[PDB]
RNA sequence: UCAGUCAGUCAGUC
RNA sequence: GACUGACUGACUGA
C-alpha cells in the first residue's frame, strides 16, 4: 500500500518527472519510501512507452544493503519487478555485468560499481537510468561516490561540447544533514552547500515548506540530558612511578604531562629518530613507555582489568619470543615489571576501586531501565572496538544488571589481533536478535550511526565521543522512538562538552544556510553551478599531474637492515611479489637467518633480537616466508641515511613477480 | 500550620532486619537505610527478593515524614500478605496487585500504583515527603512539604488487614526517617 | 604540506 | 577458522 503521507508527496513532486534533485527531511520521515515510490513511477512510465529502464541504489554501509533489500523494496515491488540485493560479502556465482543484464532493481554498495567501472566488457554509466544515492552527503573531496559522479560530470561537459547526444541517467539523492565543511562564516556554508549541489548535479534542495505542522508532529525532538562527573586510586600514579623511573633511565624530555596524546606522538617520533640512528638501549625503552601510556589511556576509557590484561598480554608474549633465541638493557625492564605487575593484578581485582566515567554510566543504564518497565531498547555509541567488547563483558559479569532485564551484545564491523573478530553472518544474526527483543542494550561503534531502522529504541547514549556535526545529527536520529532520551556521558578533562556546544551551533548554521541557498535567483544558481562543475575537473587534472610526477627505480639498489638490531638481512634482488600483493623471499641463506616460532597454521618469524619480521605463507605448493617493511630499515647506496616506510606502496621501488619456474 | 496540625498524629517507625534485602544496609538505630554495590552476605529466608525493605511497625489516624537522598525511589503501604518472591523481570512489586498501594518519585513525574495501574502526576523538585492514612475513613494521602505543602494524591479503600510500610531503593540511593 | 591514533569499504592466498 | 594488500573519511598534531 504505497499511500504516501502528504508532505512526502510534496517533497517528491518535482522529482517525479525529470529534473534530478536532492531531498532532505529530518530523520524518521520515511525518505526511503519516497525512493520506493519514485522508482516505481519511473519504471512504470518507461514501460508504458516501451523503452529500456533500470534503477540502481547506492548505499554506503553493508548492513544497510540487507536492510533495504528486506524491509522496503522487496514487499512493495515483489510483484511488478525483479529486485536483487548485492554486497561485498555474498559469493557471487556470476559476474557483475551478467547481473546487471539479469535484473532491473539493483541494491548495491557503491564500491562494487566503482570497481566494475574502472576495469577496462564492464559497464558504462549510461546503461542505467535512475541513480538513487542514499546518504549522499558523503559526496565530498574524492570519496567513493565522487568518482562515479565525476564520470557523470565528464560526460556532461562532453555533451555541452556535443551541442555545438548520449542521455545521462536521472539522479536522485537523499540526505539528513548536508553539513558544513568546517566553516565559521555564513559565506563559506553557502559555498559548501553549493559545492554539494554541484557534485550531485542537482536543481534545488527542495525541502518541505508547506506542511510544517504535520512534519513537526511526526518527528519528535528527543530529550537531551547530560550525565557528567569528574575517587583516589593508586593505579594511575602507581604506574606513573614506574614509567617515570623508566624515562629517568634514559632521561628523555616529556614536553607534556602523561595520559594525553602529545606524549604518545612524542614517543613515536623519538622512537623513529633513534631507530634511524641505531641507538639501542633507547628504542626498547621508548616503545615500552609508549605501551605504558596506552595502558593509562585504556584505563581512562574502560574498566581496570582490561588495562592490566593489555599490559600482561604484551609482556608475556615478549618473554616468550625472547626465550626462544635461547634454544644488557633488556632485563632492566622485566626484573621490575614482574614484581610490579603481581602488585597490580592484586590491586586491580579489588572492585571497590573504580573508574569515574563508568560509575555515571552505571547509574544511567540501570536507573533508566528500572523506570522503563520492559518497554526499552538502548544503543550505546562508542569509539573503539575493544571498548565495545569490554563493555559487553562488563555488562555480563556483575549480576545486578541481569535482574533488571538488560540483555546486551556488541555490534562492530567485519574485517583486529585481539579478543575475537565478529564476522558478517554473526553481525546479521545480532541485529536479527535485536529487532525482535531478546537482546536489549546494544553496544555499537560508528557502523550503526547512519542507517539502522529499529522501530523502537527509547534510549541512545553517547560515550566519550568527539565528532563532527553530521555524526551528531544522525546519532540522535537513531533513537526513532517516542519519549526518547539522548544522554551524553563524559568527564570534563577532554574537550567533549565544548565540542557539544560547537556542534549544536554548527547545526543551527547548517539549517539556516540551507534556507539561504533555497532562495537564489535561477540565473545565479545555474551559472554558479557551472563554474563549480568546472572547478572540480580542473583541480582533478592538477592533482593527477602531481600524482604522475610523484610515482617517480632500480630494484637492486637498496638493502634491508634489522630495526632493533642493525644486522644486515638481505638486498633488494632477493625480494619478489605474489600477484602484485604479497612481498616474499625464496632465498636459502635468507632462510637460515630467521627462526620460526609457533605457540599453528602460520608461523611468525623472529630475528635474533626477538622482533618480528613476518609470517610463513604457503603458495602453490612452495613453502615460503614473507616480509613486512614496517619491521625493517632501508639503507640506500647513494645517500647513506636510514629511512622507515609504513606501507609498501610508499617505497618508490617496483618488484618483480615470483619467476615460479624454479 | 497544616503539618503542625498533622503532627499530633505522628508515629515513630523502625525497620525490620529480617525483611532487609541483600545489598541493603541498616543504620542509625535502625532509622536510616542505604543501598550498596557489594553484597552483605547471602539473603536467606524472610527477605524480599525484589528491592524493598519494610518497617517493623504496622497499624491495626497516622502520619509521618520520610527524607530521600535523591529521586528514583518508591514509598508505599501494603497488607501483610505481600509476596516476598520474584516472578518478573522488573524489580518493584508495590502496586502490581490490589493488595498494596505505592507512590514512585522520579526526576520527571510521579506515578501512584495500585492493582497494576497508575497515572502520571506532575513532578516535584523537593525530596522530603509526608504521608497520612485514616483506616476509619479508609483513605491514604500523600504530601510534598518543600517549598510549600501540597496534597498530591488520595486513595480510597476499605481495609480488613493492618498496613505495613514498604520502601523501594535504587543503587547509590539513601532514605532516612524523622523523629520527634 | 607531513606525521599520528581511530572507524568503515573492497581484493587476493590458505 | 587463519594470513596478507590497497583506496577512503572523521579526530589530533607542524
Ligand atoms: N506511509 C507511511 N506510513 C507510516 N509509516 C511510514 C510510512 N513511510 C515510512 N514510514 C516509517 O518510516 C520508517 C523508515 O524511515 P527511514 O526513511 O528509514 O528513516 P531515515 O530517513 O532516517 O532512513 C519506517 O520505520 C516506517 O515505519
Ligand atoms: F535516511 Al536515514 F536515517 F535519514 F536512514
Ligand atoms: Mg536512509
Ligand atoms: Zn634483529
Amino acid at each position: 500500500e504505497l499511500q504516501l503521507r502528504p508532505y512526502q508527496m510534496e517533497v517528491a513532486q518535482p522529482a517525479l518527472e525529470g529534473k534530478n534533485i536532492i531531498i532532505c527531511l529530518p530523520t524518521g520521515s520515511g525518505k526511503t519510501r519516497v525512493a520506493v515510490y519514485i522508482a516505481k513511477d519511473h519504471l512504470d512510465k518507461k514501460k508504458k512507452a516501451s523503452e529500456p529502464g533500470k534503477v540502481i541504489v547506492l548505499v554506503n554501509k553493508v548492513l544497510l544493503v540487507e536492510q533495504l533489500f528486506r524491509k522496503e523494496f522487496q514487499p512493495f515491488l515483489k510483484k511488478w519487478y525483479r529486485v536483487i540485493g548485492l554486497s561485498g560479502d555474498t559469493q557471487l556465482k556470476i559476474s557483475f555485468p551478467e547481473v546487471v543484464k539479469s535484473c532491473d532493481i539493483i541494491i548495491s554498495t557503491a564500491q562494487i560499481l566503482e570497481n566494475s567501472l574502472l576495469n577496462l566488457a564492464g559497464v558504462q554509466l549510461s546503461d542505467f537510468s535512475l541513480i538513487i544515492i542514499d546518504e549522499c552527503h558523503h559526496t565530498n573531496k574524492e570519496a567513493v561516490y565522487n568518482n562515479i559522479m565525476r564520470h557523470y560530470l565528464m560526460q556532461k561537459l562532453k555533451n555541452n561540447r556535443l551541442k555545438k547526444v548520449i542521455p545521462l541517467p536521472q539522479i536522485l539523492g537523499l540526505t539528513a544533514s548536508p553539513g558544513v565543511g568546517g566553516a565559521t562564516k555564513q559565506a563559506k556554508a553557502e559555498e559548501h552547500i553549493l559545492k554539494l549541489c554541484a557534485n550531485l548535479d542537482a536543481f534545488t534542495i527542495k525541502t518541505v515548506k508547506e506542511n510544517l505542522d504535520q512534519l513537526k508532529n511526526q518527528i519528535q525532538e528527543p530529550c537531551k540530558k547530560f550525565a557528567i562527573a569528574d575517587r583516589e586510586d593508586p593505579f594511575k600514579e602507581k604506574l606513573l612511578e614506574i614509567m617515570t623511573r623508566i624515562q629517568t633511565y634514559c632521561q628523555m624530555s616529556p614536553m607534556s604531562d602523561f595520559g594525553t596524546q602529545p606524549y604518545e606522538q612524542w614517543a613515536i617520533q623519538m622512537e623513529k629518530k633513534a631507530a634511524k640512528e641505531g641507538n639501542r638501549k633507547e628504542r626498547v625503552c621508548a616503545e615500552h613507555l609508549r605501551k605504558y601510556n596506552e595502558a593509562l589511556q585504556i584505563n581512562d576509557t574502560i574498566r581496570m582489568i582490561d588495562a592490566y590484561t593489555h599490559l600482561e598480554t604484551f609482556y608475556n608474549e615478549e618473554k616468550d619470543k625472547k626465550f626462544a633465541v635461547i634454544e644488557e638493557t633488556d632485563r632492566f625492564l622485566m626484573t621490575l615489571f614482574f614484581e610490579n605487575n603481581k602488585m597490580l593484578k592484586r590491586l586491580a581485582e579489588n572492585p571497590e576501586y573504580e573508574n569515574e566515567k563508568l560509575t555515571k554510566l552505571r547509574n544511567t543504564i540501570m536507573e533508566q531501565y528500572t523506570r522503563t518497565e520492559e518497554s526499552a531498547r538502548g544503543i550505546i555509541f562508542t569509539k573503539t572496538r575493544q571498548s565495545a567488547y569490554a563493555l559487553s563483558q562488563w555488562i555480563t559479569e556483575n549480576e545486578k544488571f541481569a535482574e533488571v532485564g538488560v540483555k546486551a551484545h556488541h555490534l562492530i564491523g567485519a574485517g583486529s589481533s585481539e579478543f575475537k573478530p565478529m564476522t558478517q553472518n554473526e553481525q546479521k544474526e545480532v541485529i536479527s536478535k535485536f529487532r525482535t527483543g531478546k537482546i536489549n542494550l546494544l553496544i555499537a561503534t560508528t557502523v550503526a550511526e547512519e542507517g539502522l531502522d529499529i522501530k523502537e529504541c527509547n534510549i541512545v547514549i553517547r560515550y566519550g565521543l568527539v565528532t563532527n556535526e553530521i555524526a551528531m545529527v544522525q546519532a540522535r536520529g537513531r533513537a526513532r522512538a517516542d519519549e526518547s532520551t539522548y544522554v551524553l556521558v563524559a568527564h570534563s578533562g577532554s574537550g567533549v562538552i565544548e565540542r557539544e556546544t560547537v556542534n549544536d551551533f554548527r547545526e543551527k548554521m547548517m539549517y539556516k544556510a540551507i534556507h539561504c541557498v533555497q532562495n537564489m535567483k535561477p540565473e545565479e544558481y545555474a551559472h554558479k553551478i557551472l563554474e563549480l562543475q568546472m572547478q572540480s575537473i580542473m583541480e582533478k587534472k592538477m592533482k593527477t599531474k602531481r600524482n604522475i610526477a610523484k610515482h617517480y627505480n632500480n630494484p637492486s639498489l637498496i638493502t634491508f637492515l634489522c630495526k632493533n638490531c642493525s644486522v644486515l638481512a638481505c638486498s633488494g634482488e632477493d625480494i619478489h611479489v605474489i600477484e602484485k600483493m604479497h612481498h616474499v623471499n625464496m632465498t636459502p641463506e635468507f632462510k637460515e637467518l630467521y627462526i620460526v616460532r609457533e605457540k599453528q597454521i602460520n608461523g611468525e618469524i623472529i630475528c635474533k633480537c626477538g622482533q618480528a619480521w613476518g609470517t610463513m605463507m604457503v603458495h602453490k605448493g612452495l613453502d615460503l616466508p614473507c616480509l613486512k617493511i614496517r619491521n625493517f630499515v632501508v639503507v640506500f647506496k647513494n645517500n647513506s641515511t636510514k629511512k622507515q616506510y609504513k606501507k609498501w606502496v610508499e617505497l618508490p621501488i617496483t618488484f618483480p613477480n615470483l619467476d615460479y619456474s624454479e | 500550620p497544616l503539618r503542625r496540625k498533622l503532627w499530633q498524629n505522628y508515629r515513630n517507625l523502625t525497620f525490620d532486619p529480617v525483611s532487609a534485602n541483600r545489598h541493603f544496609y541498616l543504620s542509625r538505630q535502625d532509622q536510616q537505610v542505604k543501598h550498596l554495590r557489594q553484597s552483605r552476605g547471602p539473603g536467606g529466608p524472610g527477605s524480599f527478593e525484589l528491592w524493598q525493605v519494610q518497617c517493623a511497625q504496622s497499624f491495626q489516624h497516622h502520619y509521618w515524614e520520610v527524607r530521600a537522598s535523591d529521586h528514583s525511589v518508591t514509598l508505599g503501604v501494603s497488607y501483610p500478605q505481600l509476596p516476598r518472591s520474584r516472578l518478573g523481570p522488573h524489580t518493584d512489586n508495590i502496586g502490581r496487585g490490589p493488595s498494596s498501594w505505592g507512590l514512585c518519585v522520579q526526576e520527571d513525574s510521579l506515578q501512584a500504583w495500585h492493582n497494576g495501574e497508575a497515572q502520571r502526576l506532575p513532578g516535584v523538585s523537593g525530596r522530603l515527603l509526608g504521608m497520612d492514612l485514616d483506616l476509619a475513613s479508609g483513605c491514604l494521602t500523600f504530601y510534598s512539604l518543600e517549598p510549600q505543602t501540597q496534597p498530591l494524591y488520595t486513595f480510597h479503600a476499605l481495609f480488613n488487614q493492618p498496613l505495613t510500610p514498604v520502601f523501594w531503593l535504587l543503587e547509590g540511593r539513601t532514605l532516612t526517617l524523622c523523629h520527634q
